[PDB]
């Protein structure tokens, strides 16, 4: 909502400047966005007027002429606008005047001919875009008087956004009966004398839908005259409030919609065939906007119709028939109060948005319409001529809004506050905006003024109350509650603890767009459908993401287009997967996931450049799985990844549950992705690994323990970890540690096959042990070796 | 349950926890340990020699009559427990009060939070891809870089080599944040070493945790969306200075347009005078509004290397 | 991550005055985004929303409401919880992302006052900055709250910064959830956490948390 | 250490209830380990405790 910082002073004028009215504003709840001059900077341009125009004697196109601007004498101005004519009152840019842009006006000749100024257009003054001529002034413009002052250029044009609850906001009324109750002042309101019928002239008007049109004013308007200009002073209120002018019919339904906030529109009459039908639309209904385009109605739609056929929808848009053209001389103004539930929605359905609509969606003043009929009424007769005939009302009591009747506590108001008003500031203050207040024993019955659609219930009056005696007049006090523990789990294990450990392998964390780009997606996860947005900022933005590869993907090689190679990041955040058996079909999963690639290190005088390998980031993996205390049950197994380096990728496994996957992109996904080189990706369910063991402290043995080193020869396809895993099973409580050291191929082992040097730790609680026991358990670990496995050596 | 009032406190996020500190040292392998504040006098006597430490007459026992100068002898006499509990590899921190004689000090004791550790042992626990090397001084530094990167003024630490009687005077270290003196770092001195009967080489370290209990706030800095250069340059020095020196010389001297130093070789041998050392520098070039091209690139690091040459003699090769 | 930092100093705040954190999911219906919150189906801030919907029902939420509204409907008063998570709208400027990063409060209690709003978050204000500043409460309106308010910091070059909006329940908010506003009442706000992280450590823009240059990251360690 | 998984889970229990840490030096004086806190010289507190003196 835009509007004239002057124009709303006509209404209420406190006595502070443009910031602190601004300010003022703001603190009422209509937040301004901005404050914008309404006309350039610029000084010396005074009223004239043209008392001789000649045609210039060396140039075709232009103009020579006397401009009369109060002073000792007439002033030469050659003048190449096409309206420049004699009689004109003029906006004259006098000789010293600087023009916006700091364009100062020197005497010069034009073209042979003298000129000691320039007249002026709306554009080269910076008020309007308009540069088709010279400003014509009304009249009886006074001669030598600065424009500034006669057309009151120092203004401002004040941007509010109207929150749906201030319906009561969007017209100059509105928002200045609202700047008076904060100022305490009284509201200065024009006299709007109705205009007397001077023709029996009517037509039929019946409602069909009186629940979607409690009151509908017509009014017929007898021979005006469409052509006539809209005089200056409205199209500069028209213009100050962000409505350019259009015609004179049309500026004057407008200056209406910006002064008291009520919509009104103007038929054709001679173009209504029978009467005028408000009823519903039938399924179907096809009619020509304004616009030029189609629209097909449903029946939930209101419509103003005649006899035959739909002519406008109703409090939303006109209809291309039915409008004010240029032949028009008998013109039906519209004045009606719509229900806004039977407005609200049917704009946006057919992509529309008008003034109109946005304020029957939000609520107009139900006791407004009468009012604004004789203001446009008159408006309209003394602009474009013509005799009005007697207003036809169409009023249903029974549909027609009731204000509310609203009880306030003084116990209501004091808990929710928390500070006591005086019961004398509470009832001058519900007054004051409109409320009829009868006070009790400490309760008020308040009935709400007709325009506020934001006043049902008590806490309505709550807010009234506390916003207009100051929200910084309330003072601060803390909450008075109970110390109540929360419930604690020490098993829960914290993703921000994890997070740190990560910090502290080296890895930095980053935060992605859960949507991503489909293309790149379907090269990491090929065959997966992702769930889609139909509507996306972008199509690289539109798929929601299955895992978090693409996004750390997608962030790596946005650091090595950077001169950066070596980047090692990670990044918790939900995935979506598409799952018929999940909530709202599609499964919500916290993930963890993280990429490392480059050399290990950085540059470094006593580490050498070594580029990352798959156990540089495994061994990270079981620093983090090793917070839950459960590394024991983890297993990294070889599986199928399309993203992954098939022989260098593992699914991990914990309690026999699959929780994630980690591995060397595939060599052909890296050349796709344009990464620099060998990257290594991980992604685990946190859920999963969001748990870990409290611990129980279990006996030590006093007694020393023993070790025995044995040297196992497998096959190449064996994997170790089972080895390992089969010398602590078998083994019994005296064995209490298994630790592989060496890993050999080569001369002296067979091809296709390892040796395995493992060291064995033998230790028992309540006694010592000797050779003869030792020996007689690392052959019994060796022997478990012989089926399962193969021999050793 | 109490009924009163939720009011929040004061917090400072200039304020770097301890628990937080605790924690990267656990992500680094070391186990929080927690020993007696008194202590056995004769050891830490060969730790401390000629301090007189706090005294408790009548005590629990000799062994405990003697309130602790420093965490190494309870640190010390913790690894050699565990050492005679055939565990070589030892690697704890432990976080708690000295107690220095002070007569300018309230109880004319000065009683200051510290926090200490040692390591000894191999790098790793046997692995079949990690290789068995016994811990050195830059391991253990490498640890405390960590805990002082967390305050965002590692730019400004320095490790001056600093006597102390229960270190090895080359391997030892006072370390220095903003000027002031935080803590010792070193090897321990092989005959104290020898006594006390440490397996092999071990490192401690204290550092007195309110001086660095404080970390750098953060405050954004614009980045260049345009292309950086790196210039590396050789530099010869006398064996004796601080390699550190160099480097910090060479930040303070290009301040627009270096964003960033790092030595990636140091070279002493064939090809380099006996006594003197070549020092190998990256230096990267930015600039925020602008690309930079060859005249002023050159000009900058010609800066830089006559800035080496005024504070240290050094030669370029 | 700037941005976790600017949750993780916030739940540290609140977590000292009793409020639990609580999470929910991204995708939500048209109930717990919008109905539960006093937000018909023909309100303006719903189809004029910048929302990003998937049918009917589905949508990526434009707050962390579920997980409130859940709440609610599990225990009587008293609540005390902070709701962090992210949230999406189509909006894509300098000082705009698709994707941001919200952080909802909520308490519930016996006598819960507008006086307990100001002190509150007067107190996180002073917190999260770490000095004596102007703040100011301003009148505003939301279909949940009622009265409603939005707070701002008087910026370093003078003029007023919108930082958070906040309110009491609504009666109607606690009636569908089970909670008698007769009996208990309420204060909730919210904030963005890409705001307040770029008037905390200096970031001008807001596209910088999400192009994760490393370069920018590096600096909040 | 076990007993510092103890201090921080009672700290973080009470944390939540609005209550804050605070510690100081553990050679106290006469004032304040025992005076301050009604036990006077003659208490047998300042032997039951069995305390450790330097003077
Ligand atoms: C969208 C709400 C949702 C909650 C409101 C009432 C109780 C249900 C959850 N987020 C908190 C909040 C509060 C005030 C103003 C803005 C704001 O974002
Ligand atoms: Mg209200």
């Amino acid at each position: 909502m835009k509007f004239s910082e002057l124009w709303l002073r006509e209404w209420v004028n406190p006595a502070i400047d443009s910031d602190a009215l601004a300010n003022q504003i703001t603190m009422a709840g209509l937040e301004v966005d901005g404050v914008e001059p309404v006309a350039g900077s610029f000084h010396g341009v005074v009223v004239g007027e043209v008392v001789e125009c000649a045609q210039h004697p060396n140039a075709d196109k232009l103009r020579v002429t006397k401009v009369n601007v109060g002073g000792d004498r007439l002033l030469d101005i050659v003048c190449g606008a096409p309206n420049c004519r004699q009689g004109l009152r003029v906006a004259v840019a006098t000789i010293g005047a600087v023009l916006p842009g700091d364009f100062k006006i020197k005497a010069a000749k034009l073209r042979g001919e003298p000129s000691e100024g320039m007249l002026c257009s709306f554009s080269e003054l910076g008020i309007s875009d308009d540069h088709s001529g010279i400003i014509e002034l009304p009249a009886d413009a006074p001669i030598g008087t600065d424009i500034r002052e006669y057309l009151k250029l120092d203004d401002n044009t004040i941007e509010i956004s109207v929150t749906p609850n201030r319906a009561d906001c969007l017209g100059i009324i509105g928002v200045a009966r609202d700047v008076a109750v904060l100022n305490q002042l009284p509201l200065v309101q024009p006299e709007i004398v109705p205009v007397g019928a001077t023709i029996d002239d009517t037509l039929p008007i019946t409602v069909e839908a009186p629940e979607a049109c409690p009151r509908y004013l017509g009014r017929v308007v007898k021979g005006i005259n469409v052509k006539a200009p809209t005089p200056l002073w409205m199209k500069e209120k028209l213009r100050r409030c962000g409505i350019r002018s259009i015609d004179a019919v049309v500026d004057v339904t407008n200056y209406v919609l910006l002064e008291l906030g009520q919509p009104m529109h103007a038929f054709d009459k001679d173009r209504i065939e029978g009467g005028i039908v408000v009823r519903m639309a039938k399924e179907g209904e096809t009619l020509v906007l304004l616009d030029g385009t189609e629209a097909k109605l449903n029946a939930d739609t209101l419509v103003i119709a005649d006899h035959n056929k739909a002519l406008a929808m109703g409090g939303i848009f006109g209809g291309e028939h039915s409008g004010v053209n240029d032949e028009t001389q008998n013109v039906l103004l519209e004045c009606a109060f719509f229900s806004p539930l039977s407005i609200t929605g049917r704009a946006r359905r057919h992509g529309l948005h008008t003034d109109a609509s946005h304020r029957y969606e939000r609520g107009v003043d139900p006791a407004l319409q009468h009012k604004a009929m004789e203001r446009a009424t008159r408006l309209l007769i003394d602009i474009c001529g013509g005799e009005a005939g007697p207003v036809i009302d169409i009023t249903n009591e029974a549909t027609l809004p009731k204000r509310a009747t609203i009880t306030l506590r003084r116990s209501k108001l004091d808990r929710l506050i928390g500070h006591h008003i005086a019961d004398e500031q509470v009832t001058d203050i519900l007054r004051r905006l409109g409320c009829e207040v009868t006070e009790g024993k400490d309760e008020w019955q308040a009935v709400a003024p007709s325009w506020r659609f934001d006043m049902e219930i008590e806490e309505d009056l709550v807010e009234e109350v506390a916003r207009v005696y100051g929200y910084n007049n309330i003072p601060d006090e803390p909450v008075q509650a109970s110390l109540i523990m929360g419930t604690h789990r020490e098993a829960d294990l914290s993703l921000k603890r994890v997070k740190t450990l990560l910090n502290d392998k080296g890895y930095q964390e980053v935060i992605t767009y859960s949507f991503v780009d489909p293309k790149v997606q379907q090269m990491i996860h090929p065959g997966v459908e992702a769930l889609l947005l139909p509507s996306p900022i972008s199509v690289e933005m539109s798929a929601m993401r299955l895992s978090l590869w693409t996004g750390l993907l997608a962030t790596v090689v946005y650091n090595q287009n950077r001169q950066q190679n070596r980047v090692r990041i990670f990044e918790s955040g939900l995935r979506f997967v598409p799952d018929t058996q999940a909530p709202l079909g599609i499964r919500q999963d916290l993930m963890l996931a993280g990429v490392i690639c480059g050399n290990r290190y950085e540059e470094h005088w006593n580490l050498a450049k070594e580029t990352v390998d798959f156990y540089d980031l495994k061994g990270d993996l079981e620093s983090v799985l090793d917070l839950t205390g459960k590394l024991n049950e983890v297993e990294f197994r070889a599986e199928a990844n399309p993203a992954l380096h098939p022989g260098q990728s593992a699914a991990i496994y914990l309690k026999g549950e699959r929780i994630g996957f980690v591995g060397v992109v595939h060599p052909e996904l890296e050349r796709k992705l344009d990464l620099n080189g060998r990257t290594l990706v991980f992604e685990l369910e946190w859920n999963k690994l969001a748990d870990r063991v409290v611990p129980q402290a279990r006996e030590i043995s006093r007694f020393p323990a023993n070790r025995r080193d044995i040297a196992v020869v497998v096959a190449e396809n064996v994997p170790a970890a089972d080895i390992l895993s089969e010398c602590k099973k078998v083994g019994v409580n005296q064995v209490v540690g298994v630790n592989l050291f060496d890993v050999y191929r080569g001369k002296g082992v067979a091809e296709g096959y390892k040796s395995l040097a493992i060291s064995l730790i033998l230790q028992d609680t309540s006694r010592t042990l000797e050779e003869e026991e030792i020996a007689a358990t690392v052959a019994k670990c060796v022997e478990a070796l012989k089926e399962r496995f193969q021999a050793s050596l | 349950p109490v009924q009163a009032s939720l009011i929040m406190g004061t917090h400072r996020e200039a304020d770097l926890s301890l628990k937080r500190v605790k924690t990267l040292l656990n992500d680094k392998g070391y186990q929080e340990v927690i020993t007696y504040s008194f202590v056995d006098p004769k050891v830490q006597q060969m730790i401390h020699p000629g301090v007189e430490a706090l005294l408790l007459p009548s005590p629990i026992s000799v062994e405990m009559s003697a309130m602790r100068l420093s965490l190494w002898t309870g640190l010390l006499a913790t690894v050699v427990y565990n050492q005679n509990r055939q565990q070589n590899r030892v690697r704890i921190f432990e976080s708690g009060l000295r107690f220095v004689p002070d007569t300018q000090a309230p109880l004319g004791i000065r009683q200051d939070l510290m926090l200490a550790g040692v390591i000894c042992g191999n790098r790793y626990e046997e692995h079949w891809n990690l290789a068995k090397e016994t811990v050195d001084f830059y391991d253990l530094k490498g640890d405390l870089e960590s805990v002082l990167d967390l305050t965002g003024k590692l730019n400004e630490v320095e490790f001056r080599a600093e006597a102390n009687p229960a270190l090895h005077p080359g391997q030892s270290a006072a370390i220095y944040l903003k000027g002031e003196r935080i803590g010792f770092v070193g090897v321990v001195h092989p005959e104290l070493e020898r006594k006390l009967d440490l397996n092999g080489r071990t490192l401690v370290f204290e550092l007195e945790w309110n001086k660095l209990a404080d970390r750098v706030v953060p405050q954004a800095r614009e980045i260049s969306r345009f292309p950086a250069n790196r210039r590396d340059i050789a530099v010869v020095v006398a064996e004796n200075v601080p390699a550190a020196d160099i480097l910090s010389e060479c930040k303070k001297v290009g301040v627009n347009q270096v964003v960033g130093v790092n030595l990636f070789d140091v070279y002493r041998g064939k090809g380099v005078a006996e006594g003197y050392k070549s020092l190998a520098i990256s230096l990267i070039l930015q600039d925020t509004s602008r690309t930079l091209e060859e005249e002023e690139i050159a000009a900058t690091v010609a800066k830089c290397v006559e800035a080496l040459k005024e504070r240290f003699q050094a030669s370029l090769r | 991550h700037p941005v976790t930092r600017t949750i993780d100093r916030i739940e540290s705040f609140f977590g000292e005055l009793g409020f639990t954190v609580a999470t929910g999911p991204e995708i939500e219906d048209d109930y717990h985004n919008f109905d539960a919150l006093n937000i018909p189906g023909h309100h303006p801030a719903r189809a004029d929303h910048d929302t990003f919907w998937f049918d009917t029902t589905r949508l990526l939420r434009t707050q962390t409401s579920g997980v409130q509204i859940r709440t609610m409907k599990a225990q009587q008063p008293p609540i005390r919880i902070i709701a962090p998570g992210r949230v999406y709208r189509n909006d894509y400027d300098q000082t705009h992302t698709p994707m941001f990063h919200q952080m909802e409060g909520l308490i519930v209690d016996t006598n819960i006052s507008f006086t307990n709003l100001k002190g509150t978050l007067h107190d996180f204000l002073r917190n999260f900055f770490e000095e004596d500043l102007q703040i100011r409460f301003r009148p505003s309106y939301f279909p949940f709250t009622e009265p409603s308010a939005e707070v701002d910091v008087m910026g370093k070059n003078g003029k007023w910064l919108e930082v958070l909006g906040c309110g009491m329940v609504h009666p109607n908010v606690l009636r569908n959830v089970g909670i008698d506003p007769e009996v208990y009442s309420g204060f909730a706000f919210g904030m963005g956490m890409e705001r307040l992280t770029m008037l905390r450590y200096g970031v001008t823009d807001l596209r910088s948390f999400f192009e994760n240059d490393l370069r920018f990251l590096k600096q909040f360690k």
